[PDB]
């Protein structure tokens, strides 16, 4: 029973719906929390390759063997540096292996913009993605270009000017175990790409504002969210269709609906998504309000509070400037003020019913699926960051018994899109090591 | 905004024309008509066979 | 040994094609715009007048009745899908209050202007009718488009241009070819 | 040019600090000790 | 008994329609950014109307803007988070002060007007 329940997982694991739900027996109170601070700040990315058995063939997902399996990672920031580092220890902490840099030495000569193909970076990048296969490490900034490096000798061997004058490279997602890959830029589009032949497969628009963030499976499905017009659309390849889902959501029936019986902020904006199987998504807004969403219909399946806390509110001297104690707590207002906190990385761990939402609100929060598929619910904290977490991603080793989990996750001490960081208090840039097992 | 006339009542009534609708009908849009007092006067002292007349032309759509 | 082909004349003509106030009309309207043809002020005065007049017959109708109540439904949310009504202000007397300088606003060529990728009406134009600029995929290059809202947010260049894109076009190679042959003879 | 740059910052801060101590009934200068001090370290990058 | 000097602050309806045509703005290039520049745009007569931040540190700053702002009948609405309209102003840094300049050649002067009367209702 044992060896065929283990070959139908690692069979249908690709098709059908949530089947991993491992948050019980995980040892979340002892998750041990470490970060490894970097000298040069503005840390976009870390992302990891994970050499997996394919469960077709059973050769290794490295190129050669000299990996032997060994699980890789790239940390890029927009002093422009990639870095790639073995994270394969899991005792110990990450590893700096290999060090590339970019300057102001590869900007075009000749602005025409066509060929914009300089092998190097010279305009801050700031998406990062490990093929998982290992095979490349693809890079995409604000340079407009899609820049893929050979990983091990830290090498630019090909580059895709994505001719645009707008089209800065936002958000990327690797589609499971493919050769698609997934952009998506703010010029309102998203792009379908393949590195396998150094091609680019589709053009996607539809979004009014810009696009914000992405997510897909193994599957040619694609789940954006742009962000001020409250909009999430699903975008299916392989038979060329679009499915919108809105919100627009009134804090005065919700206020109302607490009246027929607290505290409620409007969607200003979107800025998250993870499809975390291929019927069921996230999207997180900017006033807190975190949505989990079913694909049939347009509502979502949930909408959730402050989650990541409110922000405090400031204090007498450094809002009022006035000498009057009561005259500037009456320029403090009151509550006329008050602020829910953001969400700016939330992971969505693969083919699973958890998530994980941090930021610089001091506490990463971790969230579970119950299995009617009608809910989640704020399980847990981890504290060990300290900074603006930007990028986080996971990898997973052991046996499949007990499996020892690693949130990795590139952490700096400004925001993903602009500063705006309201003077953080416990801020460092680096690297945010974080195991748990079971 | 319209002005009447009593020229125009006259010849509405003498070929059957309902005012509002038959603006309604002339210009495609939403329209008032008007009236001054001294038009309302002239009717009054054009006297008592037009009195039907008088009493159409004082409607309170007709500020 | 078939059916007759479907055809129909798809403007109307003013009673009065010669009067003052009807030429400067038709002259101020089309210098502000960029225009040439009474033939394309007429034919969306005509397309106005036909939406306009049916939602006038269907607001003298009585209310609670579903031809009026399920047309005028029909009519506005065609409307509300051009833009040229306000979302507040969805009632048949703000579709009968409609006129043509709306229509005028939301042709393409003038979105083209007023977003102002083109400091000229006339910019607009031949930009438009040397296939520059698209919304989303297809390149347009009949200005007379109706854009919507659900493309007015989109109204894009042409990545396959030399303008926002790739190699240069014809004149700009050619200089190209002759700088290098001044470099070269 | 450079100490035009300098007066420049100053004529600012001066700018912040006359409207704070008009519309204001009564002083901040804790605000005004760190405008000061920003001043200073603006001195000492040039 | 007297009113905080930012008076009056809006909705958090009001805040998202403000935010959103500010934004619009912003890519139209009919947004200007910044309350020394809304006091010279309001010297040289060319601006449109006026939002405020609430909360920066302190608010007389941008409280001398009331002033010009009644000086020459424009309308000015206050939003309660200089971040919020730093993030719709598009811009790396919080903003405490924004002007929606004058174009009668625009794509969303129509906004711009209802908004305006939106404003004037609420005043
Ligand atoms: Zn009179």
């Amino acid at each position: 029973d044992i060896i065929a329940s283990r070959l139908k997982e690692d069979v249908a694991e690709q098709q059908g719906r949530v089947f991993r739900y491992f948050g019980d027996k995980l040892l979340i109170s002892e998750a041990k929390q470490s970060f490894t601070r970097v000298g040069e700040n503005n840390l976009t990315c870390i992302s990891c390759f994970q050499p997996v058995l394919n469960k077709y063939t059973f050769e290794e997902s490295s190129n050669g063997d000299k990996n032997k399996g060994r699980l890789f990672a790239y940390t890029v920031s927009k002093d422009l540096q990639l870095t790639k580092y073995d994270i394969t220890d899991f005792s110990k902490r990450p590893k700096k292996l290999k060090y590339a840099k970019g300057g102001a030495k590869y900007i075009p000569t000749s602005k025409h913009e066509y060929e914009n193909t300089t092998e190097g970076h010279y305009d801050e990048i700031l998406t990062v993605a490990a093929s998982p296969d290992g095979k490349y490490v693809v890079t995409g900034g604000r340079d407009r270009k899609l820049i893929v490096w050979s990983t091990e000798s830290l090498s630019p061997v090909k580059v895709i000017p994505t001719k645009d004058r707008r089209g800065e490279v936002l958000s990327l997602a690797f589609r499971k175990n493919s050769d698609q890959l997934y952009a998506s830029c703010a010029d309102f589009k998203i792009r379908t790409y393949s590195i396998n032949q150094f091609s680019q497969l589709e053009i996607l628009y539809g979004h009014h504002d810009i696009v914000e963030d992405i997510s897909a499976l193994a599957m040619e499905r694609c789940v954006t969210v742009g962000a001020r017009d409250r909009t999430a659309m699903l975008w299916k390849i392989p038979d060329e269709t679009r499915l919108t889902f809105r919100g627009g959501d009134e804090p005065q029936k919700l206020l109302r609906r607490w009246m027929k019986e607290p505290l409620f902020f409007c969607e200003g904006s979107i800025d998250v998504v993870s499809m975390v199987d291929d019927f069921h998504f996230i999207t997180g807004s900017d006033n807190g309000n975190i949505c989990l969403w079913s694909l049939a219909k347009k509502k979502p399946i949930f909408t959730e509070r402050i989650a990541h806390g409110i922000l405090p509110e400031p204090s007498f001297n450094d809002i009022s400037g006035e000498t009057d104690e009561e005259l500037r707590k009456r320029q403090l207002q009151g509550k006329k003020l008050l602020q829910p906190f953001w969400i700016t990385s939330l992971y969505a761990i693969p083919y699973s019913n958890v998530f994980i939402s941090g930021s610089w609100s001091g506490s990463l929060k971790v969230w579970k699926i119950s299995d009617n598929l009608r809910s989640f619910e704020l399980l847990g904290e981890l504290s060990g960051a300290k900074g603006v977490v930007t990028k986080i991603q996971v990898v997973e080793s052991g046996k499949h018994g007990k499996e020892k989990f690693r949130i990795l996750a590139s952490i700096a001490k400004e925001h993903r899109l602009g500063r705006w960081i309201a003077n953080v208090s416990g801020a460092r840039n680096g690297i945010y090591s974080a195991v748990i097992d079971q | 905004q319209v002005l009447i006339d009593t020229n125009f009542i006259n010849f509405s009534i003498q070929k059957k024309v309902d005012i509002v609708r038959g603006m309604m009908d002339c210009l495609l849009a939403k329209c008032n008509p008007l009236i001054t007092d001294c038009v309302m006067a002239e009717l009054e002292k054009l006297g008592p066979k037009y009195r039907i007349a008088l009493k159409l032309a004082r409607d309170p759509r007709i500020k | 040994p078939r059916a007759p082909r479907t055809y129909s004349k798809t403007y109307s003509t003013p009673k009065r094609p010669y009067e003052s106030s009807r030429l400067d009309a038709e002259l101020k309207l089309a210098g502000e715009f960029g225009l040439k043809n009474k033939k394309e002020i007429y034919r969306i005065s005509f397309q106005l007048s036909k939406i306009r007049r049916a939602a006038r017959d269907l607001l003298t109708r009585d209310e609670k009745d579903p031809k009026r109540l399920f047309e005028g439904n029909a009519l506005i949310r065609r409307l509300v899908r051009v833009g040229v009504l306000s979302e507040d202000k969805k009632k048949l007397d703000y579709v009968l209050a409609l006129k043509v300088e709306d229509f005028l606003e939301r042709r393409l060529q003038t979105q083209v202007y007023k977003l102002g990728l083109a400091k000229s009406v006339h910019h607009a134009r031949v930009l438009i009718t040397q296939r520059h600029i698209a919304v989303g995929k297809q390149i347009v290059n009949i200005p007379s488009f109706m854009v919507r809202l659900d493309s007015e947010k989109h109204i894009d260049f042409a990545p396959t241009s030399p303008f926002g894109g790739a190699r240069p076009g014809r004149v700009a190679r050619r200089n190209a070819a002759r700088k290098a042959e001044a470099s070269g003879e | 040019k450079n100490k035009g740059r300098i007066s420049r910052y100053l004529a600012n801060k001066c700018s912040m600090a006359s409207r704070i101590d008009n519309y204001s009934e009564e002083p901040s200068n804790v605000f005004g000790s760190v405008l000061k001090k920003q001043v200073e370290q603006r001195l000492e990058f040039y | 008994a007297p009113n905080p000097k930012a008076f009056p602050l809006a909705d958090a309806a009001l805040t998202q329609q403000i935010l959103d045509v500010v934004q619009q703005a912003a890519n139209l290039r009919q947004l200007k950014k910044g309350a020394n520049e809304a006091t010279k745009t309001l010297n040289r007569g060319i601006s449109e109307f006026i939002i405020m931040a609430a909360d920066c540190e302190p608010i007389e700053i941008l409280l001398h803007l009331p002033l010009l702002c009644e000086d020459k009948n424009v309308p000015y609405v206050f939003v309660p988070s200089r971040v919020a309209l730093g993030r719709a102003c598009g811009v790396s840094r919080p903003v405490i002060a924004a002007s929606i300049t004058t174009n009668d050649a625009s794509a969303i002067k129509t906004q711009i007007y209802a908004v305006k009367d939106k404003i004037e209702t609420l005043l």
